[PDB]
This record gives C-alpha cells, structure tokens and sequence, in this order.
DNA sequence: GGGGGGGGGGGGGGGGGGGGGTTTGGGGGGGGGG
DNA sequence: CCCCCCCCCCACCCCCCCCCCCCCCCCCCCCCC
C-alpha cells in the first residue's frame, strides 16, 4: 500500500522546488530560487538544501506548509523522494558524490524563517513529528559520531548479502536470510564498506537566561544534529534551531545486542519487550541551527561583500579625513572624551602581530586602561565596546576569580 | 431484555447517572448554591439566576477552550443530583468520564439546538475536561489509608520540586513490515494491544506488525512531589511528601515554592522487584491523579485616578500604621511606580537609601514595601556576602538580588556592608545586571531590582552638628548612586512624641488605605503609564542639573530626576512628563543632595 | 522433592476446638454474654475493627477449666510458642461463629458486597445444572495478641541484645528507643483481578514481601470454554491492610561497655499503625519473626504497644486566693534567689 | 495543492473518527465499566469511551479473544494489473505523461490493427504450443488497448 | 451431485535447555584571622 | 586587606525466553451412494 496524501505531497514540493518563482530590486527575471539552490549545490557540489518555510506557506493556498509544519515525520521520505527527482531533472551529477563506485548522495532538507519559536518549556507532546523552531543556550556538545544510516549484512553460513537495511533507535539486523537455500535467522557480519553513515551530534541545550520565568533552575532539552549541521552550535552559545519533537524509546528496555535491559511507568504488551514495559525521553531532530547571541588578505576579505558595500568601503577611503568620522562614531551613547573615543579605536583595529627568526613574538594587541570617577560614563564605553566588538567578552573585578579569569 | 452498563462494583446505572449529571449540567441556578449553603440571606436575581453552567459552556465555546471546573457541593444543590456527589466522591474514575462525555455532548446539543454557525467539526475534534473541586474536607497527608485508595480526596501542601514533562503513549501505530498497511491502537491500562496479524486479509501474515514509535500518539504527564507544610505537623518529627501526577496542560501548573491544594482521585500501584521480571513487591506504590489545583478592574482604577489629593492618598496608604513621614512614603510611592526604559545602558529603576538611626521605624517601612510589592526580596547587609547576596556557587544558584530581578530589594542593615558586597551593588545600580566569571561559569546574570537600602550613622546615635555623609561613614559617590537618601531621628519633641503616640495608640480604637487596591493600582500603572518628557520638562532637567552642579553634583543627579519624573507622571494616569513632575523629582532631590 | 515428617506434641483440630470454646464461653467473671461474642457484636455493626485477645483472658479460662477438673492443654504456652499461627486459628473460629450486625450500614456500599453477592448469584445460576471466597478477603477486623500481666515469657520486656534466635516464633516483649518511623503504605492482603473476555473476577492472597502477578483466567468459567482470558488488578476490589515499619534500638544505658547499640525491624500493620513515633521509649509485643533474605532476616510482628509516656472549674481554686500575679511570678524557679 | 487539501480533507475524517474513538483521559485513567447481558450475569471492560456507549463495549469484548480462526495459504511471469494492489498507479512527471499518452495514441491511430492482426493470425496457428506467458501477455495487450481506445473516444469524439 | 472418508499441510502447545541477575587527592570557592 | 584554611564535589536458584518437536485439526480431493 501507498500513502496517496504522501504521493501528493511530494508532488506538490517536487512542483514547488522546480517553479517557485520570486525576484527583488530587479525586472521579473525570476530566480526560481530553489532550481537555483541545486544547481549552486551542483557547482559546490554540497548535500544539503535551505527551505524557507514562508515559501511554502504563500504557495498554493498554504495546504503544504500547514501539512509540513503539523506531520513533518510522516511526509519528509516523500519530500526527499520530490527533492530527489527534481535533481535528477536539473542536477543528475548530484546523485553520487561524483570506475570505482560513487555512493549515491544523502540530501538534508534545512528548513529555516519559521513562523514563531517555542521555547524549552513549551514543550507538549501532541507537537511530537511535527516541525517547529526552538531556541536555548547550548550546555555541551557531544564527540561528532558515525551514526548507521542505512545498513548492509552477510549471513554467517553463506556469503549472501542483505542491504539497505533501514535502522531504528537499535542497532537493528535483518530477520530472515534472502537466499532461500539459507536456512538463516539472526546470525550477521555489517560489510562497513557498503554500509551508509552520517555524521551525528547530541547537544544539549537549557532554557534562556532572560525567559526563566523568576531566576530559577532552568529547563533543559536533549537536541540532534547531523550532516552538515553538525559542529556548528557551541558552549554557551544561544541558538535558534528548527526540526522535528520527537520521542526516542529506552533502547536498552527495547532489547539491544551486547547489552541487558535497564535494572512513573512505561507501556508494555509489545512483543519486543515481552514482560518489560518501555519509557520514552524527548528530543529535537534539528535540521538546522544558527546562534541569536580573521582574514588577514584584502582580496579573500572583498571577495564576500556586495556591490553597494564596496561602494561603501570606496566611499570611506575617498573620503580622506575619514579618520575624525571613526572617532566620532565610536560610542556614539557617550558625550565628549574624544581622545578615548580615538583609544578604543585603535584599540579594535589593533597592531601587527609578528614573529622574529628566534620565534619569539612581539605583541599585536593594544591594552588601555579608563580612570575616573564612579559617576563618569566609564561603564558606558566597556558596554558600548562589549556590544559592538566581535569576539568580546565582559566582566567584573570583584565578583570574578583568576580561574574564571585565564582558564580553570 | 436489555444490556446495562453499570458501573463495575457499585449497581449504579450509568445511563441514570448520565442522566442525572446532565439535567444538572443544564437548567442548574447558581441561587441553588446559596440556598445549600451559608450566605443565603444575599440571594441576588442578575446573579443567581442565570443557568449558570450553560453560561459557563457558551463563554467555553466561544473561547473554545477544554476545561470545566466545577465546585462538587453544587452537586448537592439539585435534587436529581444529589446521589451523583456520592457516587463521584466513591466512584471518581467513571462519574468523571461519564462528566467529560457529557459536557462534550451538551457542546454539541446547544450548537445544535441553537442550529449555529460554530463548527460541530471543532467540537468533535475538542476533548472535553470537568475539573471538580471543592470535595470536602482537606484531609491531612499523614492520615490517608487503604480506604481512600480509589476514593477522591483534596490535599493541602508544598511543591519541594517537578519533573520535566513527561511523555505518555495514548494511541500506538503499527505499521505492516510486508506490505506497508498501518493501524492505530489505543493504549488500554498501559498497555499495548499489539496486532498479532496484519489486518488486511490480503496480506494476514503474522508477527508483520512494527512499531513506529514518533508516529505514534502521545498525551503529556508530570510527576511533583508534595510536602506535608512543616505549619501543620507534629513538630518533634519530619514532614511527610507524597508524589502526585498531574497531565495534558495542567502540566506546570505549579512550581517549586507554591503552596497548593490538589484535588484528585488517590491511587494506588505495584512496583516490580526487578524489571527484567514480572515479580512485584507486597506494599504499593501510593500517589494522587490530580483533576484540579488552586494556589494556596480597570472602572475602578480610572474612578481613583481623578482625584485632586491621590498623591497624599497613595503615599498614606503604604503603611497608614506607621508615623505619615509622608516625604518618605511620597519618595517609596515613585519607587514603586519605577520610569521608563529605552533600548539602543540605562534602565526604568528607582533606588532609596533610609539613613537616620537605628531607634526608628524605617525597618517597618521595609517591612510593608515588601509586602506590598508584587516580586520583591528582604534581607539585611551586615556580614553580607558579595556572592551569598547575589549568586553561589555543580551549578550556580541565584541570591537574594538577583531573586528580586523586577521589583524592590529590602536591604537592612546597609551600613554594616562591607565595600566588595558594595563593589557588587554598583554594577547593579549602574547596569542592573551581574557580570560574573568564574571556574567554568561565565554569564551576565540579568536583575533589575528596585533597591530600598535601610541604613544608620555609625554608633548609637546621628550627630546632628555633621552632615549625613560624615554621620553614615558610606562614600559620598555610593550615596550618589541612589535617588534619595533620608534622615529619620529619634530626637525628643513633645509635639511630635504626643502625636506619635496619639497616632500609634488610635490603632487600638478602630475597628485608597488597603494595600490590595494599592498593589492594584501600581500594578495598572505599571502596565498602562509609560510617560515620554516634554519640553517643559526638559527645560528644567537641564536648568536645575546646572544649578546643583555649581551649589558639586553629577549627571547620575540629572539621571534620577529623569526618572523620578517619569515615575511622577505614572500618578493620575497622567502618561507625559511635565515641569512640574520634573519640579518634585529635582525638589525632593534638593531635600537629599543638600547632604 | 520428598520430604521426612515427624510426630509432635500437638493437634490444631483439638486446640481449635478449645479456641472456640473459649471465645463463646469467657467473660472477666472475677469482675462481677462472653466478652469475645460481645465485642464481636461490635465487630458486626462495624464500630470496632481491632480485635484485642488478653493471654490473661485465656489464662482465666484455663483455670476456670481445671477448677471444673478439665484439662485445658495450656493454650498459653501455645500461643506463646508458635503465635503466627494461632493468629490463622483465631480468625477462623471468629469467622465461623461472629453474630450478625444489629445497627444497619447500608450494606450495598461495600464493593465487596456487592462483588459478592453476584458471585453468588452468578454461582446460584452455574448450581441449577444448567470456599466462595478467600476468607481473608472478607475479615474486615484486626487480630492482635496481648501479653500476660505480672503473676510468662511474653511479659518479660527484653532488651534488643537479648533477642536471641531460638526465640523466633514466640510472642515476645521487646523495649527500647524508637530511632525511625516509616510512612505509611498499603499493602495487598488479596489481589482482586478482573477477567476482560467473561467478567468472573478471580482472587490471589499474598503472604510474602513479594508475589508474581496471575496472567490468565483461571475460573471454571474461563477453563471450561478453554477461553485463555485475561486479568487484570484492581484496586478497588483489592483488599489492602495499612504496613508500616518502625527501627526500634536498645536503650544508650543498657549498651554492655563497647559494643554498639544492637537494633531490630518491627512491622506494624491494621489499626495498630501510627501507634509510635521517633523518640518514642515503648515496650511492644510481637512475634519475633524471620523473613527471607541460610541467614534470614529478621522482624518483629508488632501486636501490643506500651509507651512509658474541669480545668476551668480548677482555675478558680488559685483565682480565689488572691494576689495570683505576684504569687505565679514568684513560682518561677522557686529555687533561684 | 487543491487536491491535497482535499486528500488532507479525507484522512481529517478518519481522524475525528479515531478521535471520538479515543479517552479524554490518560490511559491510567481507566475504570471499569460492566456489561450486565439481559441475562444475570456480567462482563468487564475498561474503555472509558465505551463506559458511556455500549456499542464500544461489545465490540471491545469481541476485539478482546485471543483465539483465530486459522486461514489455510493462497513464478515464470512479471507482475502486472493481474497480480498487483488493486490501488496501484504511476505517478507521472506531466511531461512522460503527455509523451506516454501521445505515443500509445499514434500507436492506436497507426499500428494497433495491424500488429493484432498479424500476431492473432498468428495465434490462430500454434494454439497448443503457446507458452502460458505468451497467452497471458497476449491477453493483456488486448485488453489494454481496447479499454484505452474505448476510454480516449469517451473522451473525446475525434477519436 | 452431494457427503463422507483419507491423506497431507500447517499451526499451536508443551517441554527442555540456557543465560542473567569507599578512601584519597586535587582544585577552586568561600569565609575567617593577623 | 591578604592569605590561609576548610569545605565541597568528583571519580546458586529461579524467571524469562527461545527453540524444537509432535500431534491434531482443517482443508482438499476422490469415491460412493
Ligand atoms: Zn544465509
Ligand atoms: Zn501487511
Ligand atoms: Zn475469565
């Protein structure tokens, strides 16, 4: 049996990603973005796809977006299956990773622009396999591991092989032996070779700081990445993230091979945990995260800015007493103290940093100190700076330790 | 020559207790009540004798939100009804399901019988909650006993802590491993009812059924755990706690700190020796599966904010039971009202200083602010520490101050501070935040606190010969970062001693003054008064900052007149600064800086 | 696996007899129906529930006995020696001789009245060719033993250390310090299950710390149709008795120079729960008991508690004499100057 | 988009189906109704939903037996409309659609009599060394094309 | 032309075998004494 | 005010389960009435 919702869904996204049509600032020679995407994918040759999700809701009365937001686990084989005939019509390079034998190409559908984040402690389980965006800080970041995707076994007594073995939570191995001259139930080797993984990381995140609603403990939330999104998130980072709720089963309670079962309530009655009765945790499967809180060549610098911004950088360096104009922009909160306004500047744009032929090195940083009067508008230039520089951090004399100071 | 669904144990009819639960659920009076109960002689027509959860059913349906809470002792009210109070005390499981049945039917019958445009779809789709309440005595935690054990019951107590929600399966969904079919199974008891063979007859082969676990179905549940209140035990021995399960969106409906009741069926399980075994251990697990919590306008408002005297009549009713010091209560009051903020730093606060000696009322003062404001903390300085005030150290857990992050820190004892708990409190008073680093925790720890410090001269008396800065032995600049600062003294005057006394002894005679229209008011301010400056006032902020400036003063001066200003134009609704709001903040300043 | 037997100095058929004997015959005569046949009159109306039996009782009745030249087999020493059982005895002839209830009840309150009855009613319809119970099920009381006063072994309060294993069985007194209290708990005297697929429900009792719960029906009803159904607990159904333990030490002066202060478990169950509390000095009665852990762990049944620890009118007699202010004032502390 | 709104439309039913099929209340929640029969007996059930409909109830019992009756079971060809799920399709890209469709067209226009012509001539002859699969994909190529024209000129009258 | 009896397949039950089930040191934070 | 202390935190039997074997039941085919 076929999921004909399913089957149409995928149409209606397959239709979607070749034609969806949309241009700015421009005549109406329409991007068709997402044709576009693939074949700048194809030129990079990357895996993955960025969706955004308004995209979707404007087009074709909303049916789509609306069935993608609520049932998103049901309906994303049958959005690869769209993706995946919609590179071959436009991208068929892209099917492998592209004689020896190119693996086919695993495709990760990033969506992101979601209509509203939900936080840690809006957590509801009827919001399970549905799409959603979540945001808290990142706790820790877990060791990036191969998780089996998808997996390929050799029976014991005869060197048939079984493949694109589909795996849940469980390390899960095939049942019955393909050949029926096979006698075989449960006995295997993985061929690694042609075994498929992904790259896999758990991180853990707990509810934002300014959202705990009294200072309390925070709530906290287990979070997958994988592909492409992995190692992006940090410590202490505070992130946005977009994917699916899901539960995850104890997999030990489940039954596991090389482990016992674990030894408020569970379910039991199903035939894989016969007298055992199984408890699930929550998790976010995220297909997608970026946080909410150096070149050292020019060409490697410009290379990345558009066209009105180098007309911006022309501007500035035309403008030849552009030195004064820096100095009065710097913390623009602040009235007057014109030579530390100019300090600071110098202080972010720096020396050079060198090594000599005895590879000792000769500092590059710049390191001031403001003296005053409690009153004066001191603190207002260290948060000026603090919310101005990349990569600055703040803190205090009192009420901080060497440890927290250098590293503990 | 009928089946009868009965409920199972008790003879009791389920379609009569349907019956008898429905015409209740309709035609019911609220009069009824105050017939039953105490209160009768105040039986009041346009109040009373509306049908009282229909008008409860319409307001649900056009909020169309799940739940109905209902009082069990209106039960007892009408006559057809008053067997059905019993039958839910003894029986809560099924009078309750048959309740929620009823309500989602009546749903349906009144949009039916009304022939409306409401979605009946809606309807169908909504699960239907009674929430009862009010069941009868709240007995006490430790006296529970076997004979509750499927009875409703009704606890008082504390909330020590909560787990995180939890997921529980409602309907699973197997999915054929041969050809692909998919069925759905609600979970009965816990447990799941696992297709043997797959359904479709044209494919029947057996053990073909998986479990695919995120396409299944799941309602939410939380676990808590209750204390017996150490108010109510026999104080030689241990209070006792109980765990209760609560579910679906009466999950966080409490946090840890709340004193609450819980009414809910008790409930009693096994717990299993091992788990790899069926074997179960004689003496049950006991919890309660909550059904309902309690914790422990604007007309009004506007009718207030016309009066001619409401800046004394604000000021008096902060503490009418102290001495009127009204400079002080006038000073508190714009404290409480707080300015305005502005996102590009600064921030809307207002902070006091009460100096003057130790033999004074001013710890009352704090006493009452406390109480009046809606998320305040009290504490005192002496022996204070930099980190216990604020946060300690594995976690970091928040102090006092940072507990206090949008309302008034009562601080006695502020003289006796030493300078590094000080340190702390500049970064407060200059960006109300905490920029903590230390062995592997680095955070800017957001607590924007009002702070009311209550101080004294050093030694046993204030010498009036000296200024407050040479009496209180603080810095002058931190006496700088607060708004006002204050003299009250102990020094002896007939007139002023008959008066206080007059004043303090009238609290025995008698039988805007309460604080509850206080808070009220405030609270409105709050949310609706959000005074920009006019020109008017800008003229004299920059006018009298030049005036102390050479009386010798600095723009944190200029700062808290800004913000005094604001908080004078919260009163009478007024929402625009002006001359004379920026007049009392700079006036009253005049009294403070003169130092 | 075969097992020995041996002959010993004993028959429960005889002492059972003697049991009942004694519980429709004594009353406390020297005081001058039976006070067991009475207080379980009481028991009827259900307005008692804890059953207490006097070793003194039986004591009395032993010697009216003999003075009438009849051996009474010393039913004392009995339920001195192998008290568990004689709780089983006890019951069972309360069981077959308790009157019926005078004050009314509204009886089809009770679930197991109404459970009951249509097992009854349901094997009154099987009994036209077409136990009822375990009898714990329906014993609503609590029977509780207590010891002989001063006049033996039972009235003897022995300290922890002296709590020996040959006294396993015997109704001991014990005394000592109560060094925790555990909170209450039901525990399941008989498991009710209900059957889904004919609605026979079926009874298991359970007699240890743990048990394995029934899985399919094992009724007629079910069996005969070969029907495999299954069951599943109630709880309200399930007769539950209230469990409580309590740790119970030796007194700090009684401790033999060096050693440590010895202690023992005391499980407390019915009507007698929440009888002692931490701190508490208290000389209890039970059956010194042991319990699977060859060593076995080790209890005591508790049966019998002694704790060692108008005025409105009365005011007037301190009122009326006058000058109460200054005379009070001086009452405190009279022995500081 | 308009037809899945449509689809979505149609499995919503089924879903306010199970929905009134479902407990307001957590599965630990279940008391026990009793199914007294017309009879002086009683059954047992612990749906919450059937405790208010009887229906639910002994159809629930039913649904409770372990025991089946045991059902007794039921190669050289490909699977084709003969063998396969009776809900079966391909789902086109709109332009193999139009080139499919365009194609059997000519083909019918063109090659059908003929072709059928020269093959059944030819089957006349040989009938009973015909392989099973030659008769059976014969049969089918028959019957395809036929139903196909006899759908096209209901369709359109050009045809 | 329908029903009984013989023969073969498929499923379920029952038995048997097997495996699982606190001290010591170091760093950093926090508080007290010279 | 500075340094040292000290406190915290952390690293053999019985049950469930699975595999194997044997019997019984149910369907299909052939013969008899
Ligand atoms: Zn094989
Ligand atoms: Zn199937
Ligand atoms: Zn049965």
């Amino acid at each position: 049996v076929d999921d004909v919702t399913g089957e149409k869904v995928r149409e209606a996204f397959e239709q979607f990603l070749e034609d969806f049509s949309v241009q700015s600032t421009d005549t109406g020679e329409v991007e068709k973005v997402y044709r576009a995407q693939i074949e700048f994918m194809k030129i990079y040759d990357l895996n993955t796809i960025y969706i955004d999700y308004q995209h979707l809701s404007m087009r074709e009365n909303g049916a789509l977006a609306m069935a993608i937001s609520e049932q998103y686990y049901r309906f994303l084989p049958f959005l690869q299956k769209g993706l995946r005939r919609v590179v071959r019509k436009y991208a068929p390079e892209l099917l492998n990773t592209s004689s020896p034998e190119q693996t086919e190409r695993v495709f990760q559908i990033s969506f992101f622009n979601l209509p509203t984040v939900h936080r840690i402690r809006d957590i509801r389980s009827e919001k399970i396999g549905s799409l959603l965006s979540i945001s808290g800080t990142v706790t820790r970041t877990s060791e990036v591991r191969p998780e089996l995707y998808k997996a390929s076994f050799t029976c014991d007594m005869c060197r048939a092989i079984v493949d694109n073995v589909e795996q849940s939570f469980k390390y899960t191995e095939p049942t019955f032996c393909p050949n029926p001259s096979c006698e075989n139930r449960a006995f295997w080797t993985l061929n690694v070779t042609r075994s498929r993984f992904l790259d896999w990381q758990k991180v853990r995140i707990q509810e934002n700081a300014n959202e705990i609603p009294t200072g309390s403990m925070p709530r906290t939330l287990d979070v997958i990445l994988r592909g492409d999104s992995v190692e992006r998130a940090k410590p202490g980072d505070r992130c946005k993230f977009t994917g699916v709720e899901i539960v995850v089963p104890d997999v030990t309670q489940l039954g596991l091979p090389g482990v016992k079962p674990s030894s408020n309530s569970g379910v039991t009655g199903l035939r894989s945990l016969g007298v055992r009765d199984l408890t699930y945790k929550i998790s976010f499967l995220a297909c997608h995260v970026i946080s909410i809180g150096n070149e050292r060549d020019q060409e490697v610098f410009l290379n990345s800015l558009s066209s009105d911004e180098i007309n911006e950088l022309k501007e500035m360096v035309k403008d030849e007493h552009i030195y004064d104009k820096l100095v009065r922009s710097i913390a623009p909160a602040v009235f007057g103290h014109e030579a530390v306004k100019k300090g600071i500047l110098l202080q972010m744009l720096g020396g050079v940093h060198k090594s000599t032929v005895e590879g000792i090195k000769l500092r590059g940083d710049i390191n001031i100190c403001v003296v005053g009067d409690p009153s004066t508008s001191k603190s207002q230039f260290l948060k000026y700076v603090v919310g101005f520089a990349p990569r600055s951090v703040y803190t205090s004399g009192k009420a901080s330790s060497a440890a927290g100071l250098t590293a503990a | 020559s009928e089946p009868l669904r009965i409920i199972w144990g008790t003879n009791v009819s389920i379609q009569e207790c349907t019956t008898n639960f429905r015409n209740f659920l309709m035609s019911f009076k609220y009069k009824f009540r105050k017939i039953l109960d105490e209160r009768e002689e105040f039986i009041n027509n346009t109040t009373d004798e509306e049908l009282y959860y229909i008008k409860q059913l319409n307001e649900m349906r056009e909020l169309g939100t799940s739940n109905l809470n209902l009082d069990a002792r209106n039960l007892l009210a009408y006559k057809q009804t008053e067997d059905l109070y019993h039958q839910l005390l003894n029986y809560p499981q099924e009078v309750i399901s048959i309740m929620d049945q009823t309500i989602k039917d009546c749903m349906v019958s009144l949009i039916v019988d009304n022939n409306l445009d409401y979605d009946l779809d809606e309807i169908e789709t909504k699960f239907y909650k009674v929430r009862p309440y009010n069941v009868g005595s709240c007995k006490g935690m430790r006296e529970l006993n076997p004979n509750d054990i499927d009875k409703l019951i009704n606890l008082k107590g504390l909330v020590l802590r909560s787990t995180p929600v939890i997921p529980d399966m409602k309907v699973a969904f197997f999915k054929c491993n041969v050809c692909d079919h998919t069925m759905a199974v609600e979970i009965d008891r816990g447990v799941i009812q696992e297709p043997a063979r797959c359904e479709r007859i044209d494919c029947n082969e057996p053990n073909s059924m998986s479990l695919i676990h995120n396409r299944c179905s799941f309602a939410d549940k939380q676990v808590i755990k209750l204390q017996e209140t150490p108010d109510f035990v026999p104080d030689g021995q241990t209070p006792h706690s109980i765990s209760l399960c609560v579910y679906d969106e009466l999950v966080d409906s409490c946090r840890a700190g709340d004193r609450i009741e819980v009414t809910g069926t008790f409930r009693s399980i096994p717990i299993r020796a091992n788990s790899r075994q069926r074997v179960l251990k004689s003496l049950y697990k006991t919890y309660v599966d909550v059904v309902h919590v309690k914790k422990v306008d604007l007309a009004k408002i506007r009718e207030v904010a016309a009066r001619e005297d409401l800046y004394s009549l604000l000021a008096r009713s902060i503490a009418p039971s102290i001495y009127e010091l009204e400079d002080v209560k006038k000073g508190i009051l714009l404290q409480l009202f707080g300015g305005t903020n502005k996102t590009f730093r600064y921030r809307g606060d207002i902070n006091i200083l009460l100096c003057g000696d130790p033999s004074t009322s001013k710890s009352q003062i704090l006493q009452y602010v406390h109480k009046i404001t809606p998320r305040g903390v009290y504490t005192s300085g002496k022996g204070s520490s930099a980190v216990g005030l604020t946060a300690y150290i594995l976690v970091l857990e928040s102090g006092a101050l940072v507990l206090s992050d949008g309302g008034v820190c009562c601080i006695d004892e502020f003289d006796k501070m030493s300078d590094s708990t000080r340190s702390v409190l500049h970064e407060v008073m200059e960006q109300q935040t905490i920029s903590i680093a230390k062995a592997g925790i680095i955070t800017t720890l957001n607590a924007r606190s009002s702070i009311l410090a209550s101080a004294n001269p050093i030694g046993s008396r204030y010498n009036p010969n000296l200024p407050v800065t040479e009496n209180i032995d603080l810095p002058p600049p931190l006496l700088s970062r607060f708004d006002l600062v204050y003299l009250v003294l102990d020094k002896v005057d007939e007139k002023n001693d008959r008066e206080l006394a007059k004043h303090l002894t009238n609290l025995y005679l008698e039988d805007v003054l309460p604080v509850e229209f206080l808070t009220m008011y405030i609270s409105y301010a709050k949310e609706h008064i959000h005074p920009i400056i006019t020109e008017a006032a800008k003229t004299e902020l920059v006018r009298a900052y030049v005036g102390m400036r050479k009386m010798t003063a600095t723009t944190r001066q200029l700062e808290s007149m800004i913000r005094l200003a604001e908080a004078h134009a919260k009163m009478k609704l007024k929402n625009v600064v002006e001359l004379e709001d920026v007049q009392e903040a700079v006036r009253l300043i005049r009294s403070a800086i003169k130092d | 696996a075969a097992l020995p037997s041996i002959q010993l100095p004993v028959d429960y058929n005889n002492l059972f007899n003697e049991i009942t004997d004694f519980l429709v015959t004594f009353k406390q005569d020297t005081l001058s129906g039976p006070k067991y046949m009475a207080m379980l009159q009481k028991v009827a109306n259900r307005e008692l529930n804890s059953v207490i039996i006097d070793l003194d009782d039986i004591l009395q009745y032993q010697n009216e006995k003999f003075l009438q030249g009849t051996q009474a087999d010393d039913l004392v020493s009995a339920i001195q020696q192998n008290a568990n059982h004689f709780t089983e005895l006890f019951c069972r002839a309360i069981d077959n001789n308790m009157p019926l209830p005078t004050k009314e009840i509204d009886y089809k309150d009770d679930v197991l009245d109404v459970i009951l009855n249509q097992r009854r009613l349901r094997n009154e319809r099987m009994l036209s060719d077409r136990e009822l119970f375990p009898p714990n099920l329906t014993r609503r009381y609590f029977l509780y033993f207590k010891p002989l006063s001063q006049n033996a072994i039972s009235s003897k309060p022995l300290s922890v250390r002296q709590i020996k294993g040959d006294f396993l069985g015997q109704l001991i007194t014990v005394r000592g310090i109560i060094t925790r209290v555990s909170d209450v708990k039901p525990a399941v005297e008989v498991i009710a299950y209900t059957c889904d697929q004919c609605g026979y429900e079926v009874f298991q009792e359970v007699n240890s710390r743990t048990f394995t719960p029934l899985s399919e029906c094992t009724s007629e009803e079910c069996s005969q149709n070969q029907t495999k159904g299954q069951l599943f607990m109630s709880t309200r159904a399930s007769k539950f008795s209230a469990f409580q333990e309590c740790k119970i030490q030796e007194l700090s002066q009684q401790v033999p120079v060096g050693h440590i202060p010895r202690s023992l478990n005391i499980h407390v169950n019915g009507t007698l729960v929440r009888s002692l509390s931490p701190g508490d000095i208290v000389d209890v009665t039970g059956i010194f008991l042991p319990a699977p852990y060859l060593l076995t762990e080790t209890y005591l049944e508790a049966q019998f508690v002694r704790q060692h620890k108008d005025v409105e009118e009365r005011v007037m007699e301190l009122i009326t004499s006058g000058d109460v202010y200054n005379r009070l004032a001086k009452s405190i502390a009279p022995e500081i100057y | 988009g308009f037809e899945l709104s449509k689809l979505l439309q149609k499995e919503h039913q089924m879903r306010k189906n199970v929905i009134k099929h479902t407990s307001a209340r957590h599965s630990r929640f279940g008391g026990l109704l009793s199914i007294q029969t017309p009879d002086k007996t009683r059954l047992t059930v612990s749906g919450s939903q059937a405790l208010v409909d009887e229906k639910i109830a002994l159809q629930k019992l039913d649904d409770s037996k372990k025991w089946n009756k045991r059902i007794i079971k039921k190669e050289g060809l490909p699977n084709s409309l003969l063998n396969s799920q009776t809900g079966k399709a391909i789902f086109f890209t709109e332009s193999n659609g139009k080139h499919f469709k365009e194609f059997i067209n000519n083909f019918i226009d063109s090659g059908f009599n003929i072709l059928l012509h020269s093959v059944t001539n030819y089957f006349t002859t040989e009938q009973d060394r015909m392989v099973t699969l030659e008769q059976v994909e014969y049969l089918l190529f028959f019957a395809w094309f036929v139903k196909y024209q006899l759908l096209r000129s209901k369709i359109d009258n050009s045809a």
